């Protein structure tokens, strides 16, 4: 498989690659350009749609435009485009699989002429000339006739009706609706036999929407509809009247459904489609069984009469058996879900095919040189800075729905509701499906395997066509007409307090008065369910006008701080299903139970199921529970019948259970996510308040007299604030998420299952009946082996109780989900450090992409738990870029890292981001480190940090929360300092923060930069998990190493070492005393069995050697002092360790007794091998020390 | 994993599935491939 992208719209017809043909049997012609066998493109817009709809026929959410793709600039970038995108696709063996599989996939050919497809006549020419003797009539050779004689319905005609082209795809531009994808066929009845027939596709790619946070990638919809085209191709296309419902239209007043066609459901993914399609399936119909007949029937024709044709090309022939060696239930398994996957692009999930009235799209024009490459979108998917396309304004909204609220009687407002725009049922499906018994009463990432691209990369190309005459039958353009209904009310209804929270003024001010908002003449007021920002912005108003830079700073931390307070506001209680962290303003916003008090005091008095507006919803479905068969049998075989049976039975009532759970999705999920919808529009509709009060500040502020550097350093501290209100929002956004989706399982627990139970309670005791009939009305068996068997085949409550919660969970969890859990991080900078071979790497990972610059001269050395750079040159610097690093006004970020000094103690910068005065800075000074951070105002706050003494690690961890406007600084896993930090302003100081050495030698390591706040809780977690290591280190933090000479000091005592002492004509280690506190420690060294060992590490066992005659530790069998013998054969062997809570201290171990010291003895502390209980447990605790 | 008739690899292998009787259970066979086996390096700690 190879893209052609050598092809312009300017390039010359030469009737192989481009070609000039004719749409279906009309009278207009129109070219189309291959870039790959059997797949064309045609920029044009589509011919079958007229360009001119009368605005009756206009169909919601469309855009028309019949000047567009008129200019051969436009198709030109179309082709482009196209030609980028199949690129994108066939960039992953995902996407090469796909499209293989599509060109392959011919739609079957017609037998000969005469009929069947066994082989052609035969046909003799060339006689050879009448020799001397014999005539030589007959020697002649022998042709098939109708060779190729295939007739075919997938190719193009030319202008002329004299050539013909193959062509299995042809993607055309939108038809009359600008943005609308769709893929329609060449023949209905082609498409439904199981023969196939060419697939026509309209593509939009320079237009996207942006759903909940993130753009959507064209591919995937381009993906979508080859799929569909796929099910064509097959000629498996289900009939148009197999439905299935979608969504309950909770917004009417009255019962009706949304149905969506099988094919649309199996293909666009997502999480609908998961709760149908089960093991067992509880939804059949004939159309399964149909099409895999006719497949296998078509299979076993090709193996048993095209396989061994010698008289026609190869160009089908391979191309079928390829067809052939995939199945259909790859295909029907094949939907976005395993792209998405593949290619970690995030779409839509939930309702996907029914967005239109979920909420309005907004539309961005894409620039495909520029904004989209072969590896997708440009910065990527979230990142993108694309443009709001000039085409939104001639969208049309033709409501399903007008809410006129009225007061008497006069409308106060008047909001629109839209459609799904989906075939719509008032009939109840699932009060009339019957649960089939006899059909799938079994079976209680591997679709396209079977596809191997270079066996397609070697079929020849098809260049003669015999067509197939009636190929094309008509184009019938679908008509629609949207209705519109009034629904007056006095109870405002959700949408109403949603489109309150909307406004055109730029001087407009917040209320919380609904009736007071609406009845407005002026239209200046915007209702705001804000308490605490409202409540500051009365609480300031009448004061001094903002002038300085200084109050307006102030203003916007406190305007912040009371939205994020305001938008993050949760309550947890107590429910059946664990805790829930509900939201306080739900009830406010869109209007739910907001009759009186709190809302969670009502939520806590009512069940979730108040929330939603159209209860009681269920259906029983039809049940048919076939009675058992008759002949006698022996207990031994009967049993196994009997086995069968009660699985059969098992398998049936789960086929319930997965249809009742499907009718909890249909019918209560979704109006649940309609909730979900409306709560995060309120959301960003407060957001955009809040930026607009702070825009309309900030431009009356400009017209002040203040220098310009100060209004740009205003300028971008507002920028960064929006980035932080965006975060805040996002937060909310995801707990209103996570709150309604527990809400809506809860309900499915508390108000769905207890009726399932119910009705199968009613069920259980027909089964039971029948098989006690059935079992007495046999009579080879005792009666002990009835009874005995009645027993065992009896179906008890928990015989048919598949409730799982936690499956329910993890089915309405969407690949999106997944990508979005993988990608989220609270790091803004993660060093990893790697020496390799000779190939040093240091570099970010925390997926912020930070640049990097670092001399060649720093090294790596493993520190605590990694490498760690080492800076010993003087004058060596590491500097760190990214935009975040800028800091600002509103924002908390924390620094991490592990610290070693090697040099002394003059003062000497460490670490900074300053320009001129604003930013943070780290330097020594005296005997410890000094943290400062300066505003541009001059407001200053430095703190001293003391004990960072050379030769010792630390674990610096620096916290700026400016919500509580609270600085934590932690060493190791102690709380230096908890000032506040209310007084200090902007502190941008620039996008590079450098780190220097300046003649101190330094070890750093575990840098990290995270763009929150940490706790006490979590500072520790990670100070005593990253020391958890396995190694034993000195008392200075370093890796303990055999071999080296060290000194022993007790932890109870940190300041005496241990010395040799001879007594009884021996020789044992005791404590200096208070007066001979001058004596040289004893030094030490440990030995190994492996003396190639180097490092120490935990359990190991050695023998410690102490230094003239090179003694060694033996352990005293009259005493159990610990003396000294100058034999290794005599030593005892061992064995080290240490607590967790005690990292850089070690003990030793023999025969599973803790080494320890003793009480006092007249001026003397023994190292002794202890068993009693009255020393404290931290005498055994010993720390070695370099020497 | 499985040893390489010839070359000095492991060649990768799909594991095989319960195909005897029954259509209600499924599993992979577990103890198939290469016998592996953990050997301590240096023998320094105890042996006990």
């Amino acid at each position: 498989m190879n893209i052609n992208d050598n092809l312009s719209i300017n390039s010359p017809v030469d009737n192989k690659n481009v070609v000039v043909v004719r749409a279906r049997k009309t009278d207009t012609v129109f070219k189309a350009f291959k870039v790959a066998p059997n797949i064309w493109v045609a920029p044009e817009r589509y011919y079958g749609e007229s360009l001119s709809i009368d605005e009756e026929y206009k169909v919601d959410g469309g855009i028309y435009d019949s000047n567009f793709l008129s200019q051969d600039s436009e198709k030109d970038k179309f082709l482009q485009a196209i030609i980028t995108l199949l690129k994108r696709i066939n960039s992953t063996n995902a996407g090469e699989k796909l499209l293989s599989l599509i060109s392959t996939a011919i739609p079957f050919p017609y037998g000969y002429i005469g009929g069947g497809y066994y082989a052609p006549n035969m046909i003799t020419f060339g006689s050879a000339p009448k020799s001397n003797k014999k005539l030589n009539s007959l020697i002649s050779s022998t042709i098939p006739f109708p060779y190729a004689g295939y007739r075919e319905t997938n190719y193009l005609s030319s202008e002329d009706n004299k050539s013909f082209y193959a062509s299995n795809i042809v993607i055309f531009g939108p038809g009359a609706n600008i943005v609308e994808n769709n893929t329609v066929f060449y023949k209905k009845e082609d498409a439904e036999n199981g023969m196939g027939t060419m697939t026509e596709i309209w593509f939009q790619p320079f237009l996207t929407y942006k759903y909940d946070e993130f753009y959507i990638d064209p591919a995937i919809e381009l993906i979508k509809c080859l799929i569909k085209s796929l099910y064509f191709l097959y000629g498996i296309k289900p009939s148009d009247d197999l439905v299935i419902p979608y969504r309950l239209r909770s917004e009417l007043e009255n019962i009706e459904y949304s149905q969506l066609n099988i094919v649309d459901l199996l293909v666009s993914g997502g999480i609908d489609p998961k709760f149908i399609n089960t093991d067992p399936y509880w939804f059949t119909d004939n159309y399964f069984s149909n099409a895999k007949k006719v497949f296998e029937d078509h299979r076993n024709i090709y193996e048993t009469q095209i396989e061994g044709n010698n008289a026609i090309g190869n160009d089908i022939k391979l191309r079928l058996k390829q067809k052939f060696r995939i199945n259909i239930n790859d295909i029907w398994e094949l939907n976005l879900n395993y792209f998405s996957k593949e290619f970690s692009i995030m779409m839509p999930d939930r309702f996907n095919n029914a967005l239109k009235h979920f909420y309005r799209k907004q539309y961005y024009k894409i620039d495909y040189p520029e904004n989209y490459s072969i590896n997708g979108f440009v910065n990527g998917q979230i990142n993108v800075q694309l443009s709001l396309s000039d085409r939104n304004q001639d969208i049309i909204n033709k409501p399903e729905e007008i809410i006129n609220l009225l007061n008497n009687n006069v409308s106060l407002m008047r909001s629109n509701i839209y459609g799904d725009g989906l075939k719509s049922t008032v009939d109840d499906f699932y009060s009339n499906y019957k649960i089939p018994y006899n059909r799938a009463y079994e079976y209680h990432d591997s679709s396209l395997d079977n596809v191997n691209i270079g066996v397609i990369d070697n079929i020849p190309e098809i260049i003669d066509v015999n067509p197939y005459k009636e190929n094309c039958d008509k184009f019938s353009p679908v008509q629609k007409i949207t209705s519109t209904r009034e629904i007056n009310t006095n109870i405002p209804w959700p949408i109403n307090y949603l489109q309150a929270q909307n406004t055109n003024n730029e001087k407009f001010s917040l209320s919380s008065d609904f009736v007071e908002v609406v009845s407005s003449k002026d239209k200046s007021l915007v209702y705001s369910f804000l308490s605490n920002v409202m409540f500051y912005l009365d609480s300031i108003k009448d004061n001094s006008p903002i002038d300085t830079d200084k109050k307006y700073y102030l203003w916007l931390r406190e305007i912040f701080r009371n939205y994020s307070f305001d938008i993050t506001a949760t309550q947890e209680i107590n429910t059946d299903c664990g805790i829930n962290k509900v939201v306080t303003w739900f009830g406010k916003a869109l209007n739910i139970l907001n009759t009186s008090d709190s809302f969670v005091e009502e939520f806590q008095n009512l069940g979730p199921i108040s929330l939603i507006n159209k209860k009681e919803n269920l259906s029983m479905p039809i049940i048919e529970i076939y009675g058992i068969p008759m002949l006698g049998l022996p207990l031994n075989d009967l049993n196994e019948k009997l086995f069968n049976i009660y699985l059969k039975n098992i398998l049936y009532f789960k086929k319930v259970y997965f249809n009742f759970l499907d009718q909890w999705w249909t019918e209560y999920y979704s109006q649940y996510f309609d909730l979900i919808c409306m709560a995060k529009q309120s959301i960003l509709a407060q957001e955009k308040l809040i930026k607009q009060i702070i825009q309309n500040k900030l431009q009356d502020l400009f017209k002040a007299d203040i220098s310009m550097d100060k209004l740009n350093l205003m300028n971008l501290a507002t920028e960064k604030t929006f980035i932080d209100l965006s975060n805040e929002s996002q937060i909310a956004i995801n707990n209103i998420n996570d709150f309604l989706n527990k809400s809506a399982i809860c309900v499915f627990d508390t108000n769905i299952y207890p009726k399932f139970i119910s009705f199968m309670e009613q069920c259980i005791n027909s089964v039971n009946s029948n098989v006690t009939a059935f079992i007495q009305k046999c009579t080879n068996i005792t009666e002990d082996e009835k009874l005995q068997l009645i027993k065992l085949n009896t179906f008890m409550n928990i015989d048919f109780e598949f409730f799982d919660i936690q499956s329910i969970k993890d089915l309405i969890t969407s690949e999106t989900d997944l990508i979005k859990e993988e990608k989220e991080s609270d790091y803004n900078l993660f060093l990893f450090t790697l020496q390799e071979d000779n190939n040093k790497v240091i570099e970010d990972i925390s997926g912020k992409n930070t640049l990097v610059k670092y001399s060649d001269s720093i090294s790596l050395v493993y520190g605590v738990n990694g490498d760690a750079l080492y800076l010993k040159e003087p004058d060596e610097s590491v500097s760190f870029s990214n935009k975040a690093f800028e800091n600002g006004l509103t924002n908390s970020f924390s620094i991490c890292f592990w610290l070693r000094n090697l040099g002394e103690i003059i003062t000497s910068k460490l670490i900074e981001n300053k320009a001129d005065n604003c930013g943070w800075e780290i330097y020594f000074e005296n005997n410890g480190l000094v943290f400062s951070i300066v505003d541009c105002n001059g407001n200053e706050e430095n703190i001293y940090l003391s004990d960072v003494i050379s030769k010792n690690w630390y674990y610096i961890s620096i916290s700026i929360d400016r919500l509580r406007n609270q600085l934590l600084i932690f060493i190791n896993d102690k709380l230096i300092a908890n000032q506040s930090i209310e007084q200090i302003l902007n502190i941008y100081s620039s996008n590079t923060i450098s780190l220097v050495n300046e003649n101190n030698p330094i070890y750093i390591e575990g840098l990290s930069i995270l763009n929150r706040s940490i706790t006490s809780e979590e500072v520790v977690n990670n100070y005593f998990s990253y020391l958890n290591n396995s190694y034993i280190r000195d008392i200075s933090g370093e890796r303990l190493e055999y071999n080296k000479t060290y000194e022993l000091y007790n932890y109870v005592f940190p300041e005496n070492s241990l010395y040799e002492v001879t007594e009884n004509n021996n020789i044992y280690l005791s404590i200096k005393d208070t007066n001979n506190l001058n004596i040289q420690g004893a030094k030490f060294k440990l030995i190994n069995i492996d003396a190639n060992k180097q490092y120490v590490q935990k359990w190991d066992e050695g023998v410690v050697c102490l230094l003239d005659e090179e003694k060694y530790v033996d352990i005293s069998s009259e005493n159990n002092r610990i003396q000294l013998v100058n034999s290794k054969d005599t030593a005892k062997r061992i064995i080290f360790n240490n607590d967790i809570f005690m990292p850089n201290c070690l003990t030793f171990a023999y025969n599973n007794k803790y080494l320890s010291l003793s009480l006092r003895d007249r001026n003397y502390n023994w190292m002794i091998c202890n068993n009693n209980d009255n020393i404290p447990k931290a005498a055994h605790l010993w720390a070695l020390k370099g020497i | 994993i499985k040893l390489k008739k010839d070359s000095p690899v492991g060649e990768i292998l799909t594991r095989s599935k319960y195909n005897q009787n029954s259509k209600y259970i499924n599993y992979r066979d577990l103890y198939i491939g290469e016998k592996f086996i953990i050997r301590r390096k240096s023998n320094s700690q105890s042996i006990n």
